C-alpha cells in the first residue's frame, strides 16, 4: 500500500500526471493540434497556480490568466516553428512556466493546453 | 490583597445594617436551611449566588466594586409556627438588571439558588419592583380603562367562556359554539389554553370561522363581541404569524399562555399588540407547577407582577370559590397588585412590600374555572366590576344549550349589579338576589336547578 | 344517548384501567397526593380529564366529536412505596392532542391547569414517554454531540469550560481580559454567566466585540479551537435574534440561551436560527430548581431535559453530583442517558418510568458545573465520561495565581484522569492518587490542590428515588 | 404528455422525440453557463473532466463526507459529489456537509494547485 | 479487514430473516430480472442501489454502520401466472429519508434502480409510509372536512367542469364559459391542466375575468362557487 | 439510425456536458474517452473509493488512466482497438493504476439492452 | 506565583498538557483503543494547527483535516502493528506531525485522538 504524496507534486492540468514530456512528446501534441486545424499559442507566468486574492465569489479565481507570448500562430503549419518559439520564450524567461495551448475559433474554446517548460526547481 | 480559598458567604453578603435604596429590587424569600446551616449563611448564599458571588474567592472581584453591585441579605426573621423556616430579605442594586427584561430579572433572582445543596427548600414570596425599573417596561398593551373604552363596556364585570371539550372540536364547530355563546349575552368566548394548531383543528381555519362568529353575534345583538384567538405557538415566528392574521381579520382580542410560551415571546407579543391595537388576554397555564406549595417555588403574586411588567391586558387570577385553589385574602392582595397604582405593604394579604406602579396601566383579573350562576354574587363581591368572569362548563353545560346558558350568566350578573348598586349586600343576600331573578328568567332558573348542589370546598394548600 | 346536564365524577369517563396504550400516545407518570376523601381513581381521572378534553360539568358539545378518540385517560394507578396517600397515576394522551414541534403546547396541556386543582394537595410530573411519531416533528439539537466534536476537532476527553466571575459587575473589556486569560491556559470554553445579558455595567455588543477578540487571541496563541458562549438571552425575541446575528457576523462558534427564563417559544426559534447559521447552542437551565427540586410537587428535571432535547440545544447543564447544587447520583445518570442516548429502557432504579426511543434525534452534551474543583476531576470523569463539558468558574478564577494558571491546573487534572483511565486505572478508587501524581508535573495543579483540599459539599439530597 | 397516455383506446404510448423550434427555445435561459464557459471558469482544457460520487450512498457523517472528498480530490479528480439522495437527513444535515466539503475543496485545491469542486 | 473488489449484492442486501420495524419505509417492487440473474440477486441489487451500496466494495462502509442504514430485500415471491416476475419487498430505515421531502423519498427508492442492466423491468407497486415519517409532512392544506365546512357543502359529491376547448379561448371567453356553467348548478369550473399563461390568454387576465364570473354566479344562485 | 426523428436547431443555446457514471472503472477509460470525447465528465464512485489503497490512490489511478488515454489518442492511437494495451502501458508508471487494474480486470457488465432502435 | 508561558507551548488537543508520551505510553493508548473495539487510523500534516483562510462563518475553520496515512486499520488486533505503521509514517514524512485516532463506526465518531510524533523543532 502506497500513500499518495502531499508535497512536491503540484499539478498543471492535462498531462501532468504522466512522466515528464520529452521533446518528441511535445512535438506529437503540437502535430495533433495542427492536424486538427487548431491555432497554437504560447503563454507564460512566474506564478504557476490559481489563488483567490480579489474575490471569493463562485467562479472567481485569480491566476487563471497567464501572459501571452507574442500572438497566436495563425496560419502555422509546422510544429517545428512552435518549438522554436518555445525555445525563444524559455531563453527570454527562464524562470517562468510556459504552456502551449491550441484553440478552435469556430467553437471558440481551447481544445488543448499543456505545460511545455517549468523553471529549475519547479 | 487577593486571598484564594473558600470563606462563608455571610462575611460579604449578610449585611443586617444595610438601609435599602429606593432603586433597589427587594426580594422576600421563605428559606428552609439544611440542618447545621445557620439561617444568616443560608440567606447570604441566596443573596450571593443570585447577584455577584460564587463558592470560592475570585481575584476579579477586585477589578470592580462589590459594594456597588452585590445583592445583600439585610434582614432575616423566623417564621412563627414553622420549624426551621425564615423569611430572608435581599436587596439587589438596580444596575444588576437588564431594562425591560422580566427574563433577566428572574434569571438572577431565581436562576440557580433554589437548587443549592445547603438549602432544603426555598420560595420567593414577593418582589418590590422600584419605579426606576418598572418604567423601562411597556406593561399592558392597553390596560383597564382603555379596554373598556375600546369595547364601550362599563358598569359591570365582563363575561367570557372557554369553549369545550378542551380539545377535539373542529374549526367549524368551534365557530358554531362561539356564535351561540356570544349571541346569548357573553362579551367574549376563548380558545382553551391548549388549543393552538393541531390535527383536529388548524389555527388558521379556526381564526376564519371564529371571526365569522364574532361578527354575526355582534350584528345580531348590537354589542361589541370578541373571541380570544390563541397566538401561543412553538416558535416566535409562528406566534407572530397568528397575531398578524388576527390583525388582518380586524378582531379585538388575542390570547397568549405567557409561562408556557415564555417571557421573551410574551414581551414581543405585548409590543406587537400595542402597535396593532389588539387586546391581549393572558392565560397563566403551568403557574401552579411553581406556585402551589408554601415551602418551595414562587408565589403567584410575583408571577402576576411579572406579567403586568412583560405585558397583558387581562390575566387569570383565580375564583376563590371554583374548582382551582385560591385563598381569599391572598387573592385580594394580588388582585390589587394587578389593578392598582399603589399597594401598601399588608402582611394580612401577603403583600410583603409597598409596590408603586407609577401609572403603569392596570390588568383586568379574570376569574375562571368551575364557576356557575350561584357563584355570581360572591364573584361580584370579591372582584368588583374590573374583572372578567368566565363560564365554560357553566355556559356549554346549560341544559338548553349555549345561547340560553350565556343569557343565564348575563342575567345573573346584571341582577347582582343592579342589587349591589341599590345598596344590597351581595355577601348576605346573594342567594335571594339570584332566586328573585329566576322569577322572570327561565334560562337562569334552569341553570340554578342544575347546579344548586355544586360547591368546591377544600382546604387550600397555601395559607398566609 | 341524550345530553344530560350536570356534574358527574371524572372517573366515569377518564379512569380507564383496561386501556392498552398505543405506540403513538404520549404517556405521563404523575405523582399525585389527593385531598382527604378524594379516591385516587378520581384524582387520577381529574388530572387526565383536565389536561385533555374535560371540564367540571357535562357539556353537550362532547357529542359533536369523539371523546373516545381524543380523551386523555388514566390507565393505571399505583401506590407509592412508603406513602399513605401518594400514588403514581399513569395518563395516556392521544398524539392528535398535540401541536407538532411545540414543547410549549405539550406542557400547556399536560401541566397547564391540573396542578392547581382544589381536590389535590400536591402533584408532580415525573416522566413523559415521547413517542417517535411526535419527536420526529421537532428539529432537536442544532448540531448534537458528534457534529459538535467534529466542528471543534475535539476528541477523547470531556470538554472544559468556565463561567466568568464576579457574576455581574464586570465591564466588557474586563470580561474579554478574563476570557483570554482562561482560554489561553487550556480551557476549551468560557461563558457569560446566565444572568449576564445587557446591563448598565456592561452592554452586550461591547462584550461580544471584546470576547471575540479574546477568543481569537487565545486560539492563535494555543493553536486549539476556542469559544466563549455569548448569551443571547434577552427580554424580547427581536433582541435575542439581534444578539445571535451579531455573534454570527463575528464568526464565533457558540452562543448560549437560558431556555426556561427566556422560554420555549423563544428557545425553539433560537435553535432553528443556530441550525441555519452554524452556531453551537449551549443551554443554561436557570430557574429549573424552582420547579424540580421537591419530590412531592412540580416537574422532575428529566422531563425538562427531554423537553430541551426536543426544543433544541447542543449542550444542557445536568448537575455535578459532587458540587454545590443538588444532584442525586442515580437519577442524574438516568437523565444523562435520556439526553445523550438513542434508546433508554425503562429503569425505575434510575427514575426512568418509560422506555424512551429517540429515533436518531442527536444527543445533547451534558454540562457539569457549580462548585467543582480539581479534586473532583476523577469523580466527574467517572460519572459523565467523555461526552460532557466540565465547567470551573470559581475553580479557575479562584486559583491563587490567576486565570491562565487556574485553567492549566484544570486541563492537566483532566488529562491526567483521562490518561489513567485509558491505561486501566479505577477513577472511582484511585482518583486522589492520580491527581497527586500529576501535581509533580504541574506547579499550577499543586497550588489548586492545596487551596481546595478540604472543600467538599456533602448534604442529603431533597429528592431521592 | 399530460393525459393522453391513460386513454382506454390505447394499449401503450411512448413519446420518442420532440422538434423544439428556435422560436420556442429562445424563450428559455438554458444552461446557466454551458460547456465553453465552464471550461473557461475552471481553466480545464484538453481532456474529459473526472468526478466521483462519495459512498456509501447514505449513512456517512458530514465530517467523514469532507474527509472522503478531500482524499479523492487531492489524488487527481476535478470533482466529487453528493450522491443524488444525499440531501439533509438525521445521519448528516446539509449545512454541516456544506461546511466540511468546502474545507475539503479548498484544502485539496491548495495542495494540488488545480481548481477543485464538490457538487 | 477491507477487501477490495466485487461481490454479489445478495451477500449484504438479501436478508430474508429480517423482521421489519414500525419505523421502516417498505416497498413492494415487481421485478423482472434478466435471464441468468437470480431473483435474490435482482432484489438485493434494487435494495442496495436505492440505499447504501454500489457496485464494488468501498472501505468507507467501515466508517459507518451498514447494519443501521442499509436497505434490505427481506422477502421475494414469484408472481403466479407471469414468467420470470417476482414481488421483492425492501425495507428502508427511517434515517435514510429527509423529513417532509417526497422528492428525497423518490430519489432513493426510484432514483437509479429502474435502469440497471441486470433487470429487464421494474415497477414500484406500493410503499408503506410509517407514521414516524408521514408526521413530518404538512399534508393537505385543508382536507375533506375543512373543505366542506368552508364551502358549506354537505350530503353529496361536489360537481365541477373543465372549460373547453382545452386551449385557444381568450380570457374574457373563459370567464363567460365559467359564469354560465356555475350559474346552472355546478360548484366549480376549472382551468384545463395545460391552461397556464399563453399568447391566446395570459393568466392575470384570466384570473380577473374568472373572479368576476365566480362572484356573479355566486350572487345569482346564492351558493358558494369556485373556479380552480 | 441514432433515434433522432427530427432535425434539431438550438440557435446558439449553450451545450450541456454529458456525464458518464455508474459501474465504471479504469479498464473502461479508453472506451469512455472514445465514445464521449473530451467534452464529458467521467465519474468513478466505487471506482475510486473501492481502490485497495484508498481514495487518493484511487483518484490517481483514474487520472493517470485518463491522461494516458488522451496522450495516446492525440498521438494517433486507436482507442477502440488498443485500449487495453494503453492502460497496461501506463501501469508501469503508476503502481496505483496497476492495483486498480488487478482488482477490476474481470469485471464487465454485458446484458442485452431493453430498448433497441 | 508562576506566569503561564505565552510562546513555545502550542498545543495539540488531548494529552498535550501532560509530559511527552513515551513509546510505552503510546502503546497503552493504542491498547485501550483496540480493547474498546475501535478502529485505529494514522493521519499526518506539515501544518499543525487550524487557521481561517477561506471563510470566517460560524463553525468554519481550515486545517481541521490532516492527510490519511493509508487506510484505517480495520480488523487490527495488535498494538505493535499500529506502532510499526507510525514508524513507517515518520520515516516517510519526518517533517510532519503524525496523530493516531480511533473511531467507533456505530456512533460514527472519533473516540480518541492524540499526537504521536512531532517533527524536530516543534
Ligand atoms: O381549562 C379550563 O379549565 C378553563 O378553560 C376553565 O374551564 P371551565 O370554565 O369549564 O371551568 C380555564 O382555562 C381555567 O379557569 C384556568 O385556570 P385559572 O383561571 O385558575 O388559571
Ligand atoms: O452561576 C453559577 O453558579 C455557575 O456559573 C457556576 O459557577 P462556579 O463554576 O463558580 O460554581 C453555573 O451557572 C451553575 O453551575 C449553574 O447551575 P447548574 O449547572 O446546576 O444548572
Ligand atoms: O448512485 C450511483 O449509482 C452513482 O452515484 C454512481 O455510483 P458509482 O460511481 O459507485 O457506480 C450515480 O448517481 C449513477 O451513475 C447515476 O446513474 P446515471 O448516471 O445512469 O443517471
Ligand atoms: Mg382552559
Ligand atoms: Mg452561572
Ligand atoms: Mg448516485
Ligand atoms: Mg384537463
Amino acid at each position: 500500500m502506497q500513500v499518495w504524496p502531499i508535497e512536491g507534486i503540484k499539478k498543471f492540468e492535462t498531462l501532468s500526471y504522466l512522466p515528464p514530456l520529452t521533446v518528441e512528446d511535445l512535438l506529437k501534441q503540437i502535430e495533433y493540434l495542427l492536424r486538427s486545424k487548431w491555432v497554437p499559442c504560447l503563454e507564460f507566468s512566474k506564478v504557476g497556480f490559481v489563488y483567490r486574492e480579489n474575490h471569493r465569489s463562485p467562479g472567481y479565481y485569480d491566476g487563471r490568466y497567464w501572459t501571452m507570448w507574442k500572438l497566436p500562430m495563425f496560419g502555422c503549419t509546422d510544429a517545428t516553428q512552435v518549438l522554436k518559439e518555445l525555445e525563444e520564450a524559455k531563453k527570454a524567461y527562464p524562470d517562468a512556466f510556459v504552456r502551449i495551448i491550441g484553440f478552435d475559433n469556430v467553437r471558440q474554446v481551447q481544445l488543448i493546453s499543456f505545460i511545455a517548460y517549468k523553471p529549475p526547481g519547479c | 490583597g487577593f486571598k484564594a480559598g473558600v470563606k462563608d458567604y455571610k462575611l460579604t453578603y449578610y449585611t443586617p445594617e444595610y438601609e435599602t435604596k429606593d432603586t433597589d429590587i427587594l426580594a422576600a424569600f421563605r428559606v428552609t436551611p439544611q440542618p447545621g446551616v445557620p439561617p444568616e449563611e443560608a440567606g447570604a448564599a441566596v443573596a450571593a449566588e443570585s447577584s455577584t458571588g460564587t463558592w470560592t474567592t475570585v481575584w476579579t472581584d477586585g477589578l470592580t466594586s462589590l459594594d456597588r453591585y452585590k445583592g445583600r441579605c439585610y434582614h432575616i426573621e423566623p417564621v412563627v409556627g414553622e420549624d426551621n423556616q425564615y423569611i430572608a430579605y435581599v436587596a439587589y442594586p438596580l444596575d444588576l438588571f437588564e431594562e425591560g427584561s422580566v427574563t433577566n430579572m428572574f434569571t438572577s433572582i431565581v436562576g440557580n439558588v433554589f437548587g443549592f445543596k445547603a438549602l432544603r427548600a426555598l420560595r420567593l414570596e414577593d418582589l418590590r419592583i422600584p419605579p426606576t425599573y418598572s418604567k423601562t417596561f411597556q406593561g399592558p398593551p392597553h390596560g383597564i380603562q382603555v379596554e373598556r373604552d375600546k369595547l364601550n363596556k362599563y358598569g359591570r364585570p365582563l363575561l367570557g367562556c372557554t369553549i369545550k371539550p378542551k380539545l377535539g372540536l373542529s374549526a367549524k364547530n368551534y365557530g358554531r359554539a362561539c356564535y351561540e355563546c356570544l349571541r346569548g349575552g357573553l362579551d367574549f368566548t376563548k380558545d382553551d389554553e391548549n388549543v393552538n394548531s393541531q390535527p383536529f383543528m388548524r389555527w388558521r381555519d379556526r381564526f376564519v370561522f371564529c371571526a365569522e362568529a364574532i361578527y354575526k353575534s355582534q350584528a345580531e345583538t348590537g354589542e361589541i363581541k370578541g373571541h380570544y384567538l390563541n397566538a401561543t405557538a412553538g416558535t416566535c415566528e409562528e406566534m407572530i404569524k397568528r397575531a398578524v392574521f388576527a390583525r388582518e381579520l380586524g378582531v379585538p382580542i388575542v390570547m397568549h399562555d405567557y409561562l408556557t410560551g415564555g417571557f421573551t415571546a410574551n414581551t414581543s407579543l405585548a409590543h406587537y399588540c400595542r402597535d396593532n391595537g389588539l387586546l391581549l388576554h393572558i392565560h397563566r397555564a403551568m403557574h401552579a407547577v411553581i406556585d402551589r406549595q408554601k415551602n418551595h417555588g414562587m408565589h403567584f403574586r410575583v408571577l402576576a407582577k411579572a406579567l403586568r411588567m412583560s405585558g397583558g391586558d387581562h390575566i387569570h387570577a383565580g375564583t376563590v370559590v371554583g374548582k382551582l385553589e385560591g385563598e381569599r385574602e391572598m387573592t385580594l392582595g394580588f388582585v390589587d397588585l394587578l389593578r392598582d397604582d399603589f399597594i401598601e405593604k399588608d402582611r394580612a394579604r401577603g403583600i410583603f412590600f409597598t409596590q408603586d406602579w407609577v401609572s403603569m396601566p392596570g390588568v383586568i383579573p379574570v376569574a375562571s374555572g368551575g364557576i356557575h350562576v350561584w357563584h355570581m354574587p360572591a364573584l361580584t363581591e370579591i372582584f368588583g366590576d374590573d374583572s372578567v368572569l368566565q363560564f365554560g362548563g357553566g355556559t356549554l353545560g346549560h341544559p338548553w344549550g349555549n345561547a340560553p346558558g350565556a343569557a343565564a350568566n348575563r342575567v345573573a350578573l346584571e341582577a347582582c349589579v343592579q342589587a349591589r348598586n341599590e345598596g344590597r349586600d351581595l355577601a348576605r343576600e346573594g342567594n335571594e338576589i339570584i332566586r328573585s331573578a329566576c322569577k322572570w328568567s327561565p334560562e337562569l332558573a334552569a341553570a340554578c336547578e342544575i347546579w344548586k348542589a355544586i360547591k368546591f370546598e377544600f382546604e387550600p394548600v397555601d395559607k398566609l
